């Protein structure tokens, strides 16, 4: 596919005094521009490139490129209409959530997460060319049961939890209040035996140790009554 | 910091006719090549290059660009020393998460993950130059407890889980497993009412629900025994802080007893001569007297 979001890059730190046909220019190097969005006042706008591969390319190009005063700022676009789907089924496929999510609209990418042993984490994405078609699929498949293959038990569509591994939290956008100050007196220190913090801090690394064995008991819990419940279902096939 | 493992391409589908130069030649435009390795038996290599943007075009204009007959696949091989690290502060920053692992070894590169609107979830990924020193930074931390603030929250240092969410699992991939094509003759649909499906369907829902209730509970579960401990260790905190006010408060009682008892000494010194004065004044007065009378009857 051509001219989806996965190719639209946002830009700030843009002069006042630009133009849709100098943020053209700017992007010529990168063959043909689809949508331009731009805000003057404010320096930021949107330019959306024929593939992906331009946009990576005018990305890492045009990333701190000077420009009348300032360092532009060149991200890839958050996607608008991006979910992420669970429970999905133990035999799937790239190709198969594609065509079960283009029901409700044009699919731009979809995906099956894996773990790095080529086995599926259970999480996938399903990413759509516009906000409607997101809107629907996530509706519909809150109120229906939507099943991708004959198994019968449904997917799960949330909304796509957009988290960033790239800038992180820098020291610059950190808020300096009262308690960033009382927090950052003590420094990064391995806590020795037998000390006040000491027998504080074992307490929470039990704390996690027990969390951790509780959620491994709901992992149990709930793998028991999905074995007894297929059973069930076996069964009640057999009725004719 | 040039060549790191972030700089590190991975190529797939080379051919087994290939030579480390021919393999060099193919990133000639991106300058001095790095660490090189290739496996001709199964047609894949690695190379490092200066800087992480220079990887970024390699892959961006090399993926899916021909080698004689097979179509190259260019990725970022995945990082082979790098570690998960949770239970952080808010303030925990990329800068400090960097300074607070630099003492374990050369640090590659330490983020906090931070959420759409910004804000710490309390894990971030640190990325070591060497195995060792990530090895190291596990074995410490899961042994010792490393804290990074005031707070005495300590750091949970995990091996990092790297997920695909690029190639996915392909189609082609996922035929290999006979029960796929099975699976897959009903075909994807909302399961109507008065089928047999339907009901299992909500069955299902009300399983996905309950494990969904059941998770939650564990997080309440957690919330409440830290707030649990947060009283627990605040309340010996102030009878430590009581501990310091009832010895202090000791010491400076027998030193004012010491250097009171040391004005008493003086003072009996004071009150010592000034009776050994008025001892000698009426000592010499009864002399004078009795003298005077030994004088008149010698006469």
């Amino acid at each position: 596919k051509t001219f989806t979001q996965r190719s639209r890059l946002f830009v700030g730190n843009l002069p006042p005094d630009i133009t849709e046909e100098e943020m053209r220019k700017l992007f010529e190097k990168y063959g043909k521009a689809g949508e331009v969005f731009i805000h003057k006042d404010k320096g930021f706008g949107f330019i959306r490139l024929e593939t992906r591969t331009l946009a990576e390319i005018a990305k890492v190009e045009l990333d701190n490129m000077p420009l009348r005063g300032k360092q532009l700022r060149v991200r890839f676009a958050c996607h608008s209409a991006s979910l992420t789907v669970r429970n999905l089924p133990q035999y799937v496929s790239n190709e198969l959530l594609e065509e079960a999510f283009s029901v409700f609209g044009q699919v731009e990418r979809a995906v099956v997460i894996v773990d790095d042993r080529g086995r599926p984490s259970g999480k996938g994405i399903v990413e759509f060319s516009g906000k409607p078609a997101a809107r629907k699929a996530l509706d519909r498949c809150s109120e229906g049961s939507f099943l991708l293959t004959t198994f019968p038990r449904p997917v799960t569509v949330e909304p796509m939890d957009q988290l960033d591994d790239e800038e992180g939290l820098p020291e610059k956008l950190v808020i300096k209040n009262q308690q960033f100050h009382k927090e950052r007196e003590q420094p990064p220190r391995f806590a020795q035996p037998g000390s006040f913090e000491y027998e504080y801090a074992m307490r929470w690394k039990a704390l996690i140790e027990m969390e951790k064995q509780q959620q491994d008991q709901v992992d149990r819990n709930i793998k028991e009554a999905r074995e007894k419940l297929e059973m069930e279902m076996e069964a009640a096939r057999h009725e004719h | 910091k040039t060549y790191t493992q972030r700089c590190r391409l991975f190529v797939g589908n080379l051919p087994a006719d290939i030579t480390e130069d021919e393999f060099k030649r193919l990133f000639a435009k991106y300058g001095e090549p790095g660490e090189v390795f290739i496996n001709k038996g199964k047609g894949f290599g690695f190379i490092k290059l200066e800087s992480r943007a220079l990887a970024e075009i390699a892959k961006a204009e090399l993926d899916d660009t021909p080698m004689r007959g097979r179509q190259l696949r260019v990725r970022f091989a995945t990082h082979a020393a790098a570690l998960s690290v949770r239970n952080l502060s808010p303030y925990v920053s990329n800068e400090l998460l960097e300074e607070a692992f630099s003492q374990f070894g050369p640090i590659e590169r330490a983020v906090v993950i931070v959420d759409d609107r910004g804000r710490s979830t309390g894990k971030g990924i640190v990325e070591f130059a060497s195995k060792p020193a990530a090895r190291k930074a596990f074995e410490r931390c899961s042994e010792g407890v490393f804290l990074l603030t005031t707070t005495p929250r300590p750091v949970i240092v995990e091996p990092l889980e790297q997920l695909d969410d690029e190639d996915g699992l392909p189609e082609k991939l996922a035929q290999k497993n006979p029960m796929y094509q099975k699976e897959r003759e009903t075909p994807p649909r909302f399961a109507q009412h008065g089928t047999f499906e339907y009901e299992y369907s909500q069955r299902w829902k009300s399983l996905d629900e309950m494990e969904k209730q059941q998770r939650e509970q564990v997080e309440k579960n957690m919330k409440d025994a830290k707030d649990k401990l947060e009283s627990e260790m605040e309340d010996a905190y102030h009878e430590h802080q009581a501990n310091l006010l009832r010895q202090d408060l000791m010491r400076r009682q027998e030193e004012l007893r010491r250097m009171e008892e040391l004005h008493n000494q003086e003072m009996q010194k004071r009150k010592e001569m000034q009776l050994r004065q008025e001892e000698e004044r009426r000592r010499r007065e009864e002399e004078m007297m009795i003298r005077q009378r030994e004088m008149e009857e010698q006469m």
